RNA sequence: UUAUUAUAUUUAUUCAUUUAAGUCAACAAUAUCUAUUUACUGUUUUUGACAACAUGAUAAGGAUUAUAAAUGGUAUUGCAAAUUUUAUAAUCAAAACUAAUUUAUUAUAUUAAAUUAGCAUGUUUAGAUAAAACAAUAAAUUUAGAAGGUAUUGUUGCCCACCAUUCUUUGUAAUAAAGACAACGUGCAGUAAUUAAUGUAUUUAUAAAAAUAUAUUUUUUUUUUUU
């Protein structure tokens, strides 16, 4: 055995740093927490970058023709009201069910911090430079 | 209890030994039986002594082979005091 | 290819080792089969390989011929000179099998994975959608989405 | 299948059990079918054994654990 | 291990991306197999459950005992529940009854004996003649 | 080997000992216990 | 208190091992550890 | 233990970096109490459904003389935050209070509240040993 | 002493023990009258046919029990227990959908947002103001509760 | 661990030692035998 | 003293010697120094004497083997009959292929019977059986055209026989061995090989696990598992040779108990037989049961005599002596030269053996803090073992004296072995349709909403439900008039009734159990207790007076009067302005009400389309003449759907009821929840929400425990198929709105019933649909309500050690 | 390197958890001949198993006894049977890391019910380093059999000089000699001992000592009877 050594004291008086530490971080706690909820909610009314992947088919072909057609004439305005998050898009996608079973056997999607990016999210650095501040895993923006 | 114990010998025949155990039977075969005795035929010097063998290997049912068949028939021809 | 992620490579021989574990493995040497089979192009090295594994996994149980002493050594040098041939035979149908499929998924337009090189159509290493800022080895910021490098329609 | 059962027997591991299990059959139907079985091993049966499992080991098959000296 | 390429993309639910600090990011459930196994066997299972009801040819319909095929005009015990009953050993009839179709055209007579016109519910079936010359027949 | 006592019911080392049975003997019954019926007692109850 | 029988005994106490043999294969192989292990044979 | 941090301490061993089954950890410790991950402000480290009755702890059962401290488990309320009165939870080294309401506290129980590995540490309470090994972290550097 | 260990124990040493312990009267299982299906299951609180096993199992009994918690309960004192949701209706961001399906359909209309400030700079919350002197809502508890 | 070296491959029991002495090498073909002994011994 | 038994009785051998040959000049003492240098080539591998492995017990503490026998050896031999090829005891195969042929053997002989009340053991072949379910491949290929071909040229033409491999003289030597005796038997698909289908496959092996238990073997056969009752008991020991060996003594207990038993009652048969020897001469008693039937055999009432009554008893004992002397045959069969008690047909009882029951118990050998590693790597792994065998007796009667020996055999079991009997006897049963009516469905049929948790708690009086048994004759009725409106005979009213020979109004009449109309003892409608006069002019003004008028108890009025009985007594506030109803007309307890032949049956019987009036009346009961008449004849039953039930005849009728009567009544419930009953009228509770207002708009993070995934979402207006669709939205023009479907239901969800009107969800046919769903994963541990008390996988609690085959008979 | 038999051999690596005391004795209620026993009361002198010291005792750990059924050890690992003489420390619900002796899930689909884990995206990339030969598949770059110890359960063994107090003692030579003795510091000189040692001679010097020259073995051995 190492025969088990006691710790000294708490210390004098570091009850009060306690009681004052807790205190005043659960009051950090709400600002975090109401900067963080509003990103998750602000984020929820944003655009996203379109949730598929242009490389593999059927979304390939060009907008003009192909899935871009349904999806310009049949859906159209759905799709953004949806706000294009890739949870949505892929339900609805799935329920106009003029593609068949394409959506999860042949259509591949982006990952998923590549498809929480905003539109107009043109330079790749940005999908790992999300801010730090707010806390949301990863949902928010 | 004492008719168990009772270890009835192999050598109950002539060169062919009689199993009694388990990992012996993986040894022994009717059919094999045949080769021990060619062996022993073409060992017998002259025709009377082969007899006993066959005599024998028609006791239990050591079925013959060919070469028993040339072992007995071309010594039967030369066994002198044949009768044709 | 549904494989898209970043990878790690082993050299050849780390892989030919493997023998029928993966570089062997019956039905994979039954693709590259068929697929070179298909596209017109003789199927040499990879017979040629496949009896080279066929003789080795049908003998890998057996004890190594005898070491006598021999003061010439012609016996551990032709022991070394046909196993480094072996060797090579391998070398070239694994780095085969690598040329022709990225060249493959040059007329199928199928992303390969990144880092990866397509003759013509991807001269430099591509990379879409990997966990860092910039092309691993390039240092090249990538472009949001995946950069694609064939013509959009079919 | 005997054995435990499995959904998909597509392996060598299981065949040699079936290219064993049709050896055997053949003898029993067919007496002299023995000889050139025998000669080639179909007959004989192996008595290699995928270790049981044990936690000692960390994948619990060959691997032990990790040791670091201070 | 956790390759999105693995069990058909779902293994997505169980995956936590990039150097995590095995301390204070990463779920539990995802460490832990038999969670992770459990889940897996859901999953698996669904695949199954899918495939048996794409292949619902048939629609079940209930029906009074009188006017019912002649096939289940005896008792027809629960499934699971007794050996497989074969359909009719006299009549070389050896199908599982569970496993018998009756086809929608076959009985527009009790089931549509409101059809009104009794081919507006479906046209008769136009059975094959087996027997005439045909180019089976080489002829 | 201590303080806390070993049970003699469930110890083979006992029960398996040279002073008790073996697992191993024909392991009959050694004596039938005639007690309740040879020399009976009768019911006193505390429990009126 | 029946008997059969001894082969060898075998004080095995904490101390030490005292294995006599009067040489037989086996049958069964008693054992007591009331205070000092024996093996008995 | 090595270090003894409570009566505890001379009994139990750490038998190693024992890998216990999930869930069944011995010690419960929260430490992962308060996490905030904002979409699911509501349903982590809380009742599975929104339509529980509140834990036994937020009520009185009998004629209580008083409580020392309610326990960690009791949910915050409005009547928490508006009678202002003090209300305290367990905690090292003494106890905590919530001098400070407020009604971003309504409807969490006092285990998210509450932050239990406070990241101001005691250069007093650990030996020069165990600051030592805090001084290479960088944690309490010098 | 000399190993005549019975290989069956003796027809004596069965009778002798066979007679040393009685025959339980239950055992003996004789009934011509039937069952008794009104008032066999029903008996006397002391013997009574006691369920057992799966909460199912007891049917007389948990009547018992709501009869039981509706005797001693007074309504007045339930009525405090309140529910999550009735506690949650007073805090600033009371209801608002999670990620898994309805995150679209989350709004700003859902933010508390005079509950905080915000600063055009950083475009973040600096700070929140105090919630607890200005909340007047008129169900502290709620309507139908009645103290 | 073992934190002294590997030891050799022949100080290693025989990594096959369970396989029948029959499989190494699996005298396979039995069959053919009686085909080749015949188209021998019709040359010779 | 307690230790007087331990010291040593002899004198120990004593230390004179020195260390022997070669011993201990490291080297470790157990491998003995020159035996285990002798070369294997010479002793051979063998480590214990070359007997069958049976004799050897595993040993304990000891790392050895010893023999169960104590140091005797039974040889080979002694394991088969005389001259055993390869020691076993039939020439013909092996383990295995003695197990395989049995089935095949046995599907030969399967019967549709041979199933039914056998359990696992009534199922054919798994293999025989299923392929033959499979009669799509079934179709027997003929040999091809280049078969056919290839021997008719063989056969003709080269003029050489061909020859089926096994008929092919493979012999070098002997080339004069036949063929087998079966070198032509016939090839078809269906029997051979095995390929059989699938799901089917499936529905076999699930069934057979499941029907395990499924045995019924009290029966009345002639044959080696023909019985009355049918015990078994299961011997349980630490040591496997333990309970073989007392196992063989019961055998030889029983077949000793056994046979003198039964012979008595054998000595008994023979003797209630003969010519002179009468004792079945028929009871006047039992001679009535068999006449005591209103409709027997062949013509209208019957009557047997006493003859053939005395016939039918020797008609049955024939059989309970062909079962018993059968018994006493396979009870002398066993001798100690070949005693085989695992075969019924040898012996009997016949022991059956049973799997031990094995608990590996691993765990850390070491103990230490430090180092977890070298814990996990100290696993040993030590396990409990018990070992079972089940002796089976089947007595073909159920004799109690024979009983009072069996549970008796617990005392003298051999040490250390615990025994469990289960007993399978018949028991007869009454069904009396009097207790338990088999009549017409409720009129009111009960539904979904009478079947959620607590329904057994509220909803349902635990059956058989109550009946009245006693009516009072009304003012004026007569002895068909009763008979009448409790719809039975008047001539069985008369013979239930025998005290009642006048009618005096206002006695009650014991109602017949053949009866057909008799009342739930209770009144559905709520009746009221108004002040008016009741007792005197003066009204209800106090507790008791409440109980005096109405002549029920204070408290079961409290129950039903929930907000009376908060307020006051007799709810002393009265009514003014408008009649306070609970203080004026106090609701009488249910309790206290009486049914009424016309709230019980409903006067309503509807009418189908393939009704015709007798027919509808055939269905009733009641008579055309009756139906008709009630009914103000009608040219055709095409009007009226509902044609109002007979006012009941004097005979019977068969008429619906209003309600179902095993449904426990509301007013009932609320004499059980008096109080909170109170506290609705008390303190004015409008309403309670359940969820908050915007609960419709956010769909998911209110998801009660009784609400489930995955989710229903709101029904597409009509679109159940694609014409509904099409009609619906793209060819608004079409006429066929939906094709025709069934007329009759058709449940889709197959094979899961269910409720009605409920929008329903069929399972998702393809994948994408499957995994975009919100679908909860099982993040949190995992709990289900058998084996949560079993705490984990690895910590298998057993209660009980008993073997993982035990099937509670 | 002496005349039935193989190591060269991949597959891995960021891992933590423990709480807020309470042992000084036993008592049938139904159906067997009746006990209120119903509600069987008698007032108080010790200190081991503990928060502490307190003998025994079973593990982890591979290295040279299978060819016709076996790859995990004794020297010892917290709670155990004779050493007491400050002291309650034990799991209970809701609970706070500093810890050597640990598979964590890496991008088609991802939180359903006792409460369960939000920051670590950066070329499956430092140095260190982990574990297989067993129903699988790698059978050779190669092996008994000769050898030493200042230690004396033995290399984590001892020893050795210079470098301080001392003390003692003188035949007083930088900076007296000798002997004693245990510090610190500097190596690591010696035990075939990291270029074998010893000896003698010359020279060299933090210090054991080193270089050159000769003998030498208290060093271990390698061996052609005229080609």
């Amino acid at each position: 055995w190492a025969k088990p050594k006691k710790r000294p004291k708490v210390g004098p008086g570091f009850h009060e740093k306690a009681q004052k530490w807790r205190d005043e971080y659960l009051l950090d706690r709400h600002r975090v927490l109401a900067d963080s909820l509003r990103a998750y909610v602000d984020f929820s009314s944003t655009k996203r970058v379109e949730p598929w992947d242009t490389r593999f088919a059927p979304f390939d072909r060009v907008e003009k023709d192909g899935v871009y057609i349904l999806t310009r004439y049949l859906m159209d305005d759905k799709l953004q009201l949806c706000n294009y998050h890739h949870r949505p898009v892929k339900r609805m996608l799935c329920n106009v069910g003029l593609m068949g079973p394409q959506v999860t056997t042949t259509a591949r999607w982006k990952p998923y911090r590549f498809a929480t990016n905003p539109a107009n999210t043109t330079r790749a650095e940005r999908t790992f430079t999300k801010d730090k501040t707010v806390f949301t895993g990863y949902h928010h923006d | 209890s004492i008719a168990d114990r009772r270890h009835w010998p192999a050598k109950k025949w002539s060169i062919g030994l009689e199993p009694r155990t388990p990992r012996d039977w993986l040894r022994f075969s009717y059919r094999n039986l045949a080769y021990a005795y060619n062996g022993a035929l073409r060992a017998c010097a002259t025709f009377p002594e082969m007899l006993v063998y066959y005599k024998e290997m028609k006791q239990r049912g050591v079925k013959v082979d060919v070469d028993t068949l040339n072992a007995l028939l071309s010594r039967a021809a030369r066994y002198e005091h044949i009768q044709v | 290819n549904t494989y898209l992620t970043r990878s790690v490579a082993t050299p050849p021989i780390s892989v030919i080792r493997t023998g029928p574990k993966w570089w062997a493995e019956p039905e994979r040497m039954v693709k590259h089969k068929v697929m070179y089979f298909t596209m017109g192009i003789d199927q040499l090295p990879l017979r040629r390989t496949a009896v080279i594994q066929k003789d080795l996994k049908r003998f890998h149980m057996c004890k190594p011929p005898p070491r006598v002493g021999d003061a010439t050594g012609y016996k551990r040098s032709r022991g070394a000179q046909l196993t480094t041939w072996y060797r090579r035979i391998q070398y070239q149908e694994y780095h085969l099998q690598h040329l022709f499929v990225r060249h493959m998924w040059g007329l199928l337009r199928m992303y390969p994975g990144n880092t990866t090189k397509i003759q013509g159509k991807a001269d430099d290493g591509y990379v879409g959608y990997d966990s860092v800022h910039f092309h691993r080895y390039n240092r090249s910021p990538l472009p949001f989405p995946a950069r694609e490098i064939y013509e959009r329609r079919k | 299948s005997e054995g435990k059962a499995m959904p998909s027997f597509a392996n060598e591991i299981a065949a040699f059990a079936c290219r064993m299990a049709v050896a055997n059959a053949i003898t029993k139907l067919l007496p002299l079918a023995r000889i050139p079985l025998k000669k080639a091993g179909l007959l004989s049966v192996d008595r290699r054994r995928e270790p049981g499992q044990f936690p000692g080991f960390v994948d619990g098959k060959k691997n032990k654990r990790k040791f670091a000296k201070r | 291990m956790h390759d999105a390429n693995r069990f058909g993309g779902r293994t997505a639910y169980l995956r936590e991306i990039g150097p995590i600090d095995h301390k204070k990011k990463g779920r539990l459930f995802k460490r832990d197999l038999p969670t992770l196994q459990f889940n897996v066997d859901v999953w698996c299972a669904q695949q199954t459950l899918r495939k048996q009801w794409k292949g619902r040819d048939w629609d079940v319909v209930e029906m009074p005992f009188e006017m019912a095929p002649k096939e289940l005009q005896r008792v027809v015990p629960e499934k699971y529940t007794d050996v497989p009953i074969m359909t009719d050993p006299a009549r070389h009839d050896y199908m599982n009854i569970r496993r018998k179709v009756f086809d929608r055209e076959d009985m527009q007579d009790a089931l549509f004996a409101s059809g009104g016109a009794g081919q507006s519910p479906y046209p008769a079936i136009q059975r094959v003649d087996k027997a005439a010359m045909t180019l089976d027949k080489y002829l | 080997l201590g303080y806390t006592p070993i049970n003699p019911d469930t110890s083979p080392m006992l029960m398996y000992s040279q002073c008790h049975w073996h697992y191993n003997l024909p392991q009959g019954m050694e004596r039938p216990s005639s007690v309740n019926r040879s020399l009976p007692a009768p019911y006193q109850p505390h429990h009126s | 208190s029946i008997y059969f029988n001894l082969n060898g005994i075998l004080i095995w106490l904490n101390v030490l091992h005292i294995n006599i043999i009067l040489i037989k294969y086996a049958f069964l192989i008693l054992l007591n550890n009331l205070e000092y292990l024996i093996i008995f044979k | 233990l090595k270090i003894a941090k409570s009566t505890f301490g001379f009994y139990l061993a750490r038998r190693g970096q024992r890998k216990f089954p999930f869930h069944r950890r011995p010690h419960i410790k929260n430490t992962q109490a308060m996490n905030l991950n904002a979409p699911y402000f509501w349903s982590y480290m809380t009742a599975k459904s929104q339509s529980f009755f509140l834990p036994e702890e937020n009520y009185i059962t009998g004629d209580w003389t008083g409580k020392f401290f309610v326990s960690k488990r009791q949910v915050y309320t409005l009547q928490h935050a508006t009678s202002g009165g003090k209300v305290r939870v367990k905690s090292f080294p003494s106890v905590f209070e919530l001098n400070s309401p407020s009604r971003w506290n309504v409807g969490k129980e006092m285990n998210t509240l509450t932050k239990p590995r406070m990241d101001l540490i005691d250069d007093q309470m650990l030996t020069k040993k165990q600051r030592l090994d805090y001084v290479k972290a960088g944690l309490l550097p010098k | 002493r000399q190993g005549y260990l019975p290989r069956y124990t003796p027809w004596e040493w069965i009778a002798i023990q066979e007679a040393d312990q009685p025959i339980i009267h239950e055992t003996m299982r004789t009934d011509n009258i039937g069952a008794s299906y009104f008032f066999s299951l029903n008996r006397s609180w002391r013997y009574k046919a006691r369920p057992h096993g799966y909460l199912r199992n007891y049917e007389n009994e948990v009547r018992d029990m709501l009869q039981f918690v509706d005797g001693v309960t007074p309504w007045k004192q339930a009525q405090k227990i309140r529910t999550y949701w009735e506690v949650r209706q007073h805090h600033p961001m009371p209801q608002f959908n999670r990620p898994e399906v309805a995150m679209h359909r989350n709004s700003a209309g859902l933010l508390p947002s005079h509950m905080w400030e915000m600063d055009k700079k950083t475009g973040k919350v600096r700070a929140v103001k105090d919630s607890v002197r200005d909340y007047q809502t008129k169900i502290p508890v709620p309507k139908w509760v009645q103290l | 661990r073992r934190g002294k070296p590997r030891p050799r491959a022949g100080m290693f029991p025989e990594k096959y030692r369970r396989v029948p002495t029959l499989l190494k090498p699996q005298q396979g073909g039995q069959q053919y035998f009686n085909e080749f002994l015949i188209r021998s011994a019709n040359d010779a | 003293y307690y230790w007087s038994r331990y010291r040593i009785p002899s004198q120990m051998p004593k230390f004179d010697g020195p260390a022997p040959v070669a011993a201990p000049q490291k080297t470790n003492e157990f491998i003995d120094p020159i035996d285990d240098k002798f070369p294997v080539t010479i002793r051979g591998n063998l480590v214990r004497p070359d007997v069958p492995e049976d004799q050897y017990v595993d040993s304990w503490y000891v790392c050895t083997s010893m023999t169960h026998h104590l140091g005797d050896f039974r040889p080979w031999s002694a394991s088969a009959p005389a001259n055993a090829y390869r020691f076993r005891p039939y020439n013909e195969f092996d383990s295995k292929g003695r197990e395989y042929v049995e089935h095949l053997r046995k599907y030969s002989r399967y019967t549709p019977q041979a199933s039914r009340g056998k359990g696992a053991n009534g199922f054919p072949f798994r293999e025989a059986f299923l392929t033959k379910m499979n009669t799509a491949e079934t179709a027997a290929v003929n040999p091809t055209r280049e078969t056919v071909m290839t021997r008719a040229v063989a056969e003709r033409l080269h003029h050489a026989r061909v020859l089926s491999p096994l008929e092919v003289q493979r012999d070098v030597g002997r080339l004069e061995e036949p063929l087998p005796c079966a070198g032509k038997i016939p090839a078809e698909r269906s029997t051979f090989p095995f390929r059989w289908n699938t799901e089917d496959w499936y529905e076999y092996e699930v069934a057979k696990a499941r029907n395990k238990r499924f045995v019924f073997e009290n029966t009345n056969d002639n044959g080696v598992c023909a019985s009355e009752v049918t015990y078994r008991i299961v011997l349980e020991g630490f040591w496997d040779h333990h309970v073989m060996k007392l196992a063989d003594d019961v055998v030889m207990f029983l077949k000793d108990v056994g046979r003198q038993v039964v012979d008595e009652k054998l000595k008994s048969v023979r003797a209630s037989l003969e010519s002179l020897s009468s004792g079945g001469a028929v009871d006047p008693e039992l001679v009535a049961a068999f006449n005591a039937s209103l409709k027997g055999p062949f013509g209208g009432a019957d009557r047997y005599d006493a003859d053939e009554v005395a016939h039918f008893l020797r008609s049955e004992l024939e059989r309970l002596e062909e079962q018993c002397v059968g018994l006493i045959n396979r009870a002398n069969v066993p001798i100690p030269g070949t005693s085989n008690i695992y075969d019924a047909n040898v012996s009997w009882p016949h022991v059956e053996k049973m799997e031990p029951w094995t608990r590996m118990a691993e765990f850390w050998t070491s103990s230490s803090d430090t180092s977890f590693t070298e814990l996990e790597m100290s696993t040993a792994h030590y396990e409990f073992r018990k070992y079972f065998r089940v002796v089976v007796v089947k007595m073909p009667f159920q004799s109690t004296e024979f009983e009072q020996r069996m549970y008796g055999i617990r005392h003298w079991l051999h040490r250390q072995t615990s025994c469990e009997f289960h007993t399978t006897y018949r028991r007869n049963v009454v069904h009396d349709s009097a207790v338990f009516p088999t009549e017409h469905d409720p009129e009111t049929k009960p539904s979904h909403e009478h079947h959620r948790l607590f329904s057994f708690a509220l909803d349902w009086q635990s059956a058989p439900v109550d009946y009245l048994s006693v009516e009072l004759a009304r003012e004026g009725d007569s002895w068909s008039s009763l008979a009448k409106r409790l719809g039975c005979s008047e001539s069985e009213l008369k013979a239930a009734n025998g005290a009642m020979e006048e009618v005096v109004a206002g006695v009650a009449v014991s109602v017949p159990g053949s009866a057909t109309r008799r009342l739930t003892s209770f009144s559905t409608t709520p009746s009221v207790l108004p002040l008016q006069q009741g007792d005197g002019k003066p009204a209800i003004t106090s507790w008791r007076r409440a109980a005096e008028v109405l002549g029920c108890s204070v408290e079961e009025l409290q129950q039903a009067n929930g907000a009376a009985a908060l307020t006051y007594m007799a709810a002393a506030e009265s009514g003014d302005g408008a009649f306070d109803p609970a203080i004026k007309e106090l609701v009488v307890p249910h309790t206290a009400t009486a049914a009424s032949p016309e709230s019980s049956f409903a006067a309503f019987e509807p009418v189908f389309e393939g009704d015709t009036w007798t027919s509808i009346a055939a269905r009733l009961g009641c008579s055309e003449a009756d139906l008709r008449a009630c009914n103000d004849v009608d040219g055709s039953v095409a009007d009226v759907s509902s044609c109002a039930s007979v006012s009941v005849p004097a005979s019977a009728t068969r008429p619906r009821r209003i309600i179902h009567p095993q449904l426990r009544p509301q007013a009932a419930t609320d004499a059980l929840l008096a109080r909170t009953l109170g506290e609705q009228a008390v303190s004015a509770m409008g309403d309670i929400p359940s969820l908050p207002a915007n609960a419709h708009k956010f769909p998911h993070e209110y998801h009660t425990p009784t609400s489930r995934f995955p989710t229903t979402p709101q029904q597409s207006p009509a679109s159940d198929n694609w014409i509904a669709y099409t009609a619906k939205y793209l060819d608004k023009q079409l006429a066929l709105q939906d094709e025709p479907a069934t007329v009759y239901n058709v449940n889709k969800l197959w094979p899961m019933q269910q409720v009605p009107g409920k929008v329903d969800q069929t399972p998702f046919e393809e994948d994408q649909t499957w995994l975009m769903h919100p679908i909860p994963v099982h993040q949190m541990q995992q709990h289900h309500p058998e084996k949560d008390l079993q705490d984990l996988p690895f910590v298998n609690h057993e209660q009980f050690p008993r073997s993982l085959e035990w099937t509670a008979p």
